[PDB]
RNA sequence: UUUCUUGCCGGAGGUAGAGCUACUGGAUGGCCGAUGGGCCCCACAGGGUUACUGACGUCAGCCAAACUCCGAAUGCCGGU
RNA sequence: UUGCCUCCUAAAAUGUAACGGAGGCGCCCAAAGGUUCCCUCAACCUGGACGGCAAUCAGGUGUUGAGUGUAAGUGCACAA
RNA sequence: GUUACGGCGGUCCAUAGCGGCAGGGAAACGCCCGGUCCCAUCCCGAACCCGGAAGCUAAGCCUGCCAGCGCCGAUGAUACUACCCAUCCGGGUGGAAAAGUAGGACACCGCCGAACAC
């Protein structure tokens, strides 16, 4: 006999790439995801594939707004 | 023992305005540099506030409630024109030139458009 | 009806957590919490023999006078953690009560009496929820099925409560269902 | 206070974190002893290697 | 025999025989019951055997509850087959039984006959079990 | 086949500026849309070649 | 010294466990009674009854790698 | 059986094998794309000519159980 | 400054909701009156929009009071667990739920504007 299974797709390496308090440059990808598990917050953009990325440099800050989990960039104080 | 059975039109209207105001707010936000000009329109009056949504603070306000506006002899659009001029003057005194107009969930036109056009005419940039 | 408090010696725990608790049980003590309307949780150990004997004599809802560092406190057994296998009491929740206080308690409904000969009595509620005074809590409520025929459905509203005792469970709860005794044919179908 | 810490067991078979905690305490051979201040950092290192060391309190 | 009418997943990983039962550890329907003291897969054939043993002993005038339903499939490969070529077809239905779980309950007027009946059932089960009452 | 590749050419200068697909049964007619033409440096009508 | 180790601080998570009147399925016994079914009035209509059958609902006891209202310990990323 | 996509296995970052457990793809849409503006399902209860469990109409309850071209998952009622 | 007041916001967005009982109209918010005018209905001035002020707090909105349903929720204990002892089972140090209980809760905070006081 034989199995009708044996198939799978490539692992897509999704997930949080920059965690809380990490300093990021503008443009840096913060999360890779399929829907809006995380929503864009302040100075965070949403890509066409729902990637969240930084619009300005600063520290990554996770927070909740109206229950929706959100990723934010907070400006870091200049030296 | 009268018990109302459904929703009065005023209830439906109130929450539907709030709904579509929230919809507009997804994109329109105010800052100290570019405040949000919020308009509230009643049957009798029209009110405007300049809001900085970062602090949640009002920089300048104007309304048809003011005696200066109540003295106006024209129709409700004429009062809207006066309120538009008053808010531009008070905003420019507050150090503001550029604003983003928030129609408050009402159709852009009529009294709302007459206020916005009077504000533009008095030199608010929007 | 009026119950006298049963005296138990109790000492404040020096240490808390599973290590301390396991050692206490190994040395024959049961850990307990005392908490109250006064919002002042105390961590105690009771002697396992004495506490178990009180529960055997006066049931799960026994009223106790605890002796804590020489101060007597009135308390009610709120809840018991019993290990499913060893059947030992792991932990006790004790609620402080002042005399004359209303307490909501679950009491055991016993069934007494010879049902009509072709009858099987099935008890569907082990317990009913009651409001009573701290000292008036009956240790067991008895319902009599001495005569009822098949089809009868003793409900919670039909059970005698002493004075002071109020029913909090809704009256529609079936406590006893009386059914005509299954034939051998019905035993063979049931659970097939 | 001070703690005298003596290595009692081999590092053979010990995990990376255990072996490196011994290095961080300054222990490199069985029966070697180091003197360390009793602080949180020192306690955490001891907790990682408590089965490999003997701890004695000084003062 | 007890079989589920349908299952969403007909080929399942084996149930894990770890931990003490957290649910169904007391007698809730009858006055007597059988409490498991060991881990096992109890099959529907064992349940049937045990239930009929209880019925035969009491003859009539009692009620038997089965607190456990064998909805977990175990597969089997065809005989004399090499390893590989896909997972076998479902063959047995079992309940994952943990110590503390009450498996059977009985209501009967006579305690002596009730205990004997439950003993007859215990000898049918793959595990060690004791008789437990509603009382503390 | 069902959705063949079509080339859009500028009506003015006829440079083949774009390539896209259409269902030829849903749109038998030659597709006509406005597109930016680099040669002309302005949006112009483009038509399927 | 950027590596590693230990303490502390900032993070995301859905495993262990647990829970399910929180969803999708499985599922035990009561209670209630649509639904067919039998029968009496007898017209096929409107109704009154039955050792049948049982939806939906409700009370109590449960189960799941591809269930989750919940949810660790560890591990991982960063800062110090 | 061989490439690609989704889930579980996978041990709460990522990754993770087997002739392990389940499915899908080799397109489709000139709008089912862009933008502006507006709206809120499904199910259930009640009333109404054909018309019935269910067509279209009216009122009420209903926060999401509907719907998202097409597998599955993550999302989406603020709507996607 | 004080108000059964009108807006715009905020809260890791229900401790804020749902529901019940009672009450409020000074300026506001509202229903409300009416389609000549900008504008509007896949039909309908119902809605959207405009022009008004005869009526009314009956609803929305607002205030007070109920723990009935939702919601939040310890302490302790347990389950589980990292590391370490332990020839089979178990145990120690550290972390520590879910459920349940005591109980909380009929929201709270910021800016502007009314009206009245000064
Ligand atoms: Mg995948
Ligand atoms: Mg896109
Ligand atoms: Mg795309
Ligand atoms: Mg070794
Ligand atoms: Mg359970
Ligand atoms: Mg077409
Ligand atoms: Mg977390
Ligand atoms: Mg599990
Ligand atoms: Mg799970
Ligand atoms: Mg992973
Ligand atoms: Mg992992
Ligand atoms: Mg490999
Ligand atoms: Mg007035
Ligand atoms: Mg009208
Ligand atoms: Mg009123
Ligand atoms: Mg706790
Ligand atoms: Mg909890
Ligand atoms: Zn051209």
């Amino acid at each position: 006999s034989s199995s009708r299974n044996g198939r799978d797709s490539a692992a897509q390496r999704l997930g949080v790439k920059r965690f809380g308090g990490q300093v990021v440059k503008a443009g840096e990808i913060l999360v890779r995801q399929r829907g809006t598990h995380f929503h864009p917050g302040v100075n965070v953009g949403r890509g066409g594939d729902d990637t969240l990325f930084a619009l300005a440099p600063g520290a990554v800050e996770f927070g909740a707004k109206r229950g929706r989990k959100t990723v934010n960039i907070v400006p870091v104080a200049r030296p | 023992a009268h018990k109302p059975v459904g929703q009065n039109i005023s209830e439906v209207r109130r929450n539907a305005r709030l709904r579509r105001h929230a919809r507009l707010r997804k994109k329109v936000a105010g800052t100290a540099e570019v405040p949000r000009l919020v308009v509230n329109r009643s049957a009798r009056h029209i009110h405007v506030q300049l809001v900085n949504d970062l602090n949640g603070t009002t920089l300048a306000a104007a309304s048809s409630i003011e005696a200066d506006v109540r003295a106006i002899d024209g129709d409700k659009k004429a009062h809207s024109v006066r309120v538009g001029q008053l808010i531009a003057e008070r905003a420019k005194a507050a150090g503001v030139e550029t604003v983003v107009f928030d129609r408050g969930g009402y159709t852009y036109g009529g009294r709302i458009a007459a206020l916005a056009d009077a504000a533009r005419e008095a030199g608010l940039k929007f | 009806t009026a119950n006298i408090p049963n005296k138990l010696t109790a000492n404040v725990r020096t240490r808390t957590g599973k290590g301390a608790s396991r050692q206490a049980r190994r040395d024959g003590k049961v850990p307990a919490v005392l908490y109250g309307h006064g919002t002042d949780p105390q961590h105690l150990e009771l002697n396992a023999r004495d506490f178990a004997a009180v529960l055997r004599s006066h049931g799960t809802n026994a009223i106790l006078t605890l002796d804590i560092e020489g101060t007597e406190q009135l308390a009610l057994t709120k809840a018991l953690d019993v290990h499913p296998i060893r059947r030992n009491i792991q932990h006790a929740d004790l609620l402080v009560v002042q005399r004359g206080e209303k307490v909501t308690v679950e009491v055991t409904v016993l069934v007494e009496g010879d049902a009509t000969p072709g009858t099987l009595v099935t008890q569907d509620a082990n317990t009913i929820e009651i409001e009573a005074e701290a000292l008036s809590i009956p240790e067991q409520l008895t319902v009599s099925v001495e005569g009822v025929e098949a089809g009868t459905q003793i409900t919670a509203g039909q059970i005698s409560l002493p004075e002071g005792v109020n029913l909090i469970s809704d009256p529609e709860l079936l406590v006893v269902n009386v059914v005509e005794a299954p034939s051998a044919e019905a035993l063979e179908e049931e659970g097939a | 206070a001070e703690l005298k810490i003596t290595q009692v067991r081999s590092t053979i078979g010990a995990r990376w974190k255990q072996r490196e905690s011994l290095r961080t305490l300054g222990l490199k051979k069985i029966r070697q002893s180091v003197v360390r201040e009793d602080n949180a950092q020192t306690r955490g290192l001891i907790n990682t290697v408590h089965h490999l060391v003997e701890v004695e309190e000084v003062g | 025999m007890l079989i589920p009418r349908k299952v969403k997943h007909r080929k399942q990983h084996h149930p894990e025989q770890r931990g003490i039962a957290s649910g169904g550890t007391s007698v809730s329907f009858g006055d007597y019951g059988i409490q498991a003291l060991e881990h096992a897969y109890i099959t529907n054939r064992q349940i049937e055997s045990a239930r009929i043993a209880i019925n035969r002993h009491i003859k009539r005038g009692g009620k038997v509850w089965i607190n456990i339903f064998p909805d977990r499939p175990l597969t089997k490969k065809p005989a004399e087959t090499r390893m590989g070529s896909g997972k076998g077809s479902p063959e047995w239905w079992v309940a994952n039984v943990k110590p503390g779980r009450v498996l059977f309950e009985l209501s009967y007027p006579d305690e002596k006959t009730a205990r004997d009946a439950l003993t007859r059932a215990i000898h049918k089960l793959p595990i060690k079990a004791r008789i437990v009452t509603r009382e503390e | 086949d069902v959705r063949p590749k079509i080339t859009l050419a500028c009506e003015v200068c006829k440079h083949r500026n774009y390539i896209t697909k259409k269902n030829r049964r849903n749109d038998p007619d030659r597709l006509e849309i406005k597109k930016f033409c680099p040669n002309c440096g302005t949006h112009q009508p483009h038509k399927e070649s």
